[PDB]
């Protein structure tokens, strides 16, 4: 794997020793070029994995993670280049220094062979996250957004660290192809039931479950335009890939210890999907409505079938790409209106043309339309559930309503309609936020000509 | 015919001849317990270093 490390490593040497007026136009091109090299993981086999050293494995789980990991940055520079252009040089460097940072620390969170190494990283992805929150944010609550941010998650992961070491000290090993060939029974006992909480709990904490999702909305209104598209794509789905990596040891005890999350999750995709018809805000809605695609993902992992696990995959690709369209839109429109609210400026279709057309592509990927891989993904998992119990269909179909629904009241509200009166400084669109929208929406409707690719291990 | 001995002579360290046999153990001492192993070898370098956690080195 070292030829992917190695170049995202080097990215901080190249980014530090460049010019002042040329730092972003060499992230850019270099961040696009590790995308390349990225781009060979993909070609997974049937078999086990491409297990490269004792320290980095990759499977067909981690491939389609880690190209979207490294596909984001230059999009992240490329979001970041506005609002960025009155920052000394050494400030910049800083946040292009964080966002590697990140990138490389999510790289090696998504192999890492050994649980006590993921989990390592798993929470040094922590670090860059905050300080990129409460250094580069507007609002002066982003420090009570950040703090939300880390304790939440860390309250929940801290008693997996413990449960990872009991684990070591029983089982012997934590390498993961060790753990998933040797794996034994829980039984059904009380300390077993503290071990499934404590190793289930670190994950559902940031996906995140109902209830507990509390910090995501502060965390993604608060954040700059790239913290908030590094959340939305690839820091919500840290949780799922873990527990799909840990469900492994668990059986048969999550037979019955999943009903208080699948209810949890099953009727608060329900109430976020509702939260988000009455929303003044346009980064919360779009926050509400990653809750609920994430406690979908919730249902079908903790499902536990074939297709739940394809479908958890598809929609987490999925839900990845077009959150960080729809960031993407908000930050533009919000940075001509300096306001950052739903109604304030209506009718902009008329002015601005083509991200209307960009609005209305994003709108229909997120209304999970057909064949694009977010159908894919929601359908899978219907089926899924489906089996599981006759009677879930009508909360997901409840739940499909409620989406298509508020997606078409956020296209409506800010895209049709009359133009506000008093605002005179809409400026034509840029070609920097066209290409970003296009480098956005190409990759999916690329993706749902060869599903096969991010359909998961259990394809 | 007695002579007073002289200045340094009556503290002098001398030798008994006795036929009374030298006790073997006069302290009533039990057995002492046995020492430990002590093994011995030729060192090898560690099976698979240091084998914590996830370091390989
Ligand atoms: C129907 C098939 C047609 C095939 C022909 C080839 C077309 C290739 C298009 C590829 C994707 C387009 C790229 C997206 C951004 C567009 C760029 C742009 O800005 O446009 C400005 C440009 C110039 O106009 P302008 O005046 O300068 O700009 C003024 C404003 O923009 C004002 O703009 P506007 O008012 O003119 O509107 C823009 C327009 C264009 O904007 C879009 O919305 C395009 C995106 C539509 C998809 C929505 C997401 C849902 C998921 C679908 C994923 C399928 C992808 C398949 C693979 C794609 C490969 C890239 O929006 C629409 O017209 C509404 C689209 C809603 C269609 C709903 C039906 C979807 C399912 C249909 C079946 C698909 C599978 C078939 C399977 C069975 C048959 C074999 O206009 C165009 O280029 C229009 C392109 C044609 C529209 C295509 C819509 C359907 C085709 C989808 C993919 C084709 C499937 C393959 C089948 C082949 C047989
Ligand atoms: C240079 C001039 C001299 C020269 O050419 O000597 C060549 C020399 C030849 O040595 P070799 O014995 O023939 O290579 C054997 C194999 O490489 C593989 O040999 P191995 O697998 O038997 O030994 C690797 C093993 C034992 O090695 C170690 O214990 C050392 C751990 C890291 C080594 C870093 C070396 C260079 C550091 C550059 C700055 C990085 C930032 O490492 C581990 O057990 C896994 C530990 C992974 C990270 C530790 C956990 C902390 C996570 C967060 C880290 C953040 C730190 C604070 C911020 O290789 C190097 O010195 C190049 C770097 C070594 C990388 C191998 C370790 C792979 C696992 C971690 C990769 C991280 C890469 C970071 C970017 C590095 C940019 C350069
Ligand atoms: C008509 C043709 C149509 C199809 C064209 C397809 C072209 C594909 C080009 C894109 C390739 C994607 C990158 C793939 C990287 C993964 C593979 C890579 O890691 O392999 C390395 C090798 O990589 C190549 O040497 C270098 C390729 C890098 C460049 C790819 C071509 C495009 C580069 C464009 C860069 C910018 C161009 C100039 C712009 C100004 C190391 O290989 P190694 O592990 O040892 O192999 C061991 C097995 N052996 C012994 C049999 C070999
Ligand atoms: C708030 C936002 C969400 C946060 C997370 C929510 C998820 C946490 C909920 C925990 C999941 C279930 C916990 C225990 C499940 C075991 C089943 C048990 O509850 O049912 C009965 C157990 O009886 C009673 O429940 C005993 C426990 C009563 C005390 C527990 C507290 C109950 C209310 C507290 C709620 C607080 C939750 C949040 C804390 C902050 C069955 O009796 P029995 O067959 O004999 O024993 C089965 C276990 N055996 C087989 C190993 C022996
Ligand atoms: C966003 C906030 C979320 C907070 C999450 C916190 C709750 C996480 C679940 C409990 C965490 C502690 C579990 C302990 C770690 C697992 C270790 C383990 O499994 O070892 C058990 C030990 O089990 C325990 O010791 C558990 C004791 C728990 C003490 C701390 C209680 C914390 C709160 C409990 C209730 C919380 C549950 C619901 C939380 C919902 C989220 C708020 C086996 O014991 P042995 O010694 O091996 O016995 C074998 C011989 N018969």
């Amino acid at each position: 794997m070292l030829k992917i490390i190695i170049p995202t490593t080097m990215l901080l040497p190249m980014t530090w020793m460049s010019k002042h007026n040329m730092i972003w136009i060499n992230a850019t091109v270099h961040s696009l070029l590790i995308s390349l090299i990225s781009l060979s993981l993909l070609n997974q086999l049937g078999e086990n994995s491409l297990n490269f050293s004792l320290t980095f494995f990759s499977d067909s789980l981690s491939a389609p993670l880690l190209v979207l990991t490294t596909w984001l940055l230059p999009l992240m520079l490329m979001a970041s280049q506005s609002h960025l252009s009155k920052e000394t040089t050494t400030r910049k460097k800083l946040y292009i220094t964080m966002l590697i940072l990140l990138q490389l620390f999510l790289i090696m969170t998504f192999t890492a062979t050994e649980l006590i190494l993921f989990y390592i990283l798993f929470e040094a992805t922590l670090v860059p996250t905050l300080i990129i929150i409460t250094r580069w944010g507007n609002q002066t609550e982003r420090l009570n957004a950040g703090l939300y941010f880390l304790f939440y998650t860390l309250a929940g992961s801290l008693p997996l660290l413990v449960a990872l070491v009991y684990i070591q000290n029983t089982t012997g090993s934590l390498n993961f192809l060790i753990i998933h060939y040797w794996s034994h029974p829980l039984s059904n006992s009380w300390s077993n039931i503290f071990m499934w909480l404590a190793c289930i709990m670190a994950f559902m904490v940031k996906m995140p479950l109902y209830g507990l999702h509390l910090w995501l909305p502060k965390a993604h209104v608060e954040a700059p335009i790239a913290g908030s598209m590094v959340l939305a794509a690839v820091l919500l789905k840290l949780g799922g890939y873990g527990m799909m990596r840990i469900t492994t040891i668990l059986n048969p005890l999550t037979n019955y210890m999943a009903y208080p999350f699948l209810m949890l999750s099953m009727w608060g995709m329900i109430m976020t999907s509702s939260i988000c018809l009455r929303q003044t805000d346009l980064k919360s809605l779009i926050a509400y409505s990653s809750v609920s695609h994430m406690a979908l993902v919730i249902v079908a992992i903790m499902i536990q079938t074939p297709w739940s696990f394809m479908g958890a995959t598809a929609l987490m690709i999925a839900h990845g790409l077009t959150s960080s369209m729809l960031f993407c839109l908000a930050n533009t429109n919000y940075e001509r209106v300096h306001s950052r609210t739903m109604i304030l400026a209506r009718g902009l279709q008329t002015l601005l043309p083509l991200m209307a057309t960009w609005w209305l592509v994003a709108s229909l990927t997120n209304l999970a339309l057909p064949p694009s891989i977010n159908l894919i993904g929601e359908l899978f998992i219907i089926t899924a559930s489906f089996s599981w119990s006759n009677i879930t269909i009508i909360l997901m179909g409840m739940n499909m309503m409620i989406t298509a629904l508020y997606s078409l009241y956020m296209l409506i509200t800010t895209q049709r309609g009359k133009y506000t009166h008093h605002i005179n400084n809409i400026k034509p669109s840029f070609t920097r936020e066209n290409a970003l929208m296009a480098l956005h929406i190409l990759p999916l409707l690329l993706l749902t000509l060869n599903p096969k690719m991010i359909l998961g291990p259990l394809y | 015919g007695w002579v007073r001995p002289d200045l340094g002579e009556l503290s002098k360290v001398t030798k008994v001849k006795t036929d009374r046999p030298l006790p073997e153990n006069p302290y009533h001492s039990r057995a002492r317990p046995e020492p430990n192993p002590e093994a011995e070898g030729d060192l090898k370098p560690a099976k698979h270093g240091s084998r914590l956690f996830f370091w390989t080195m």
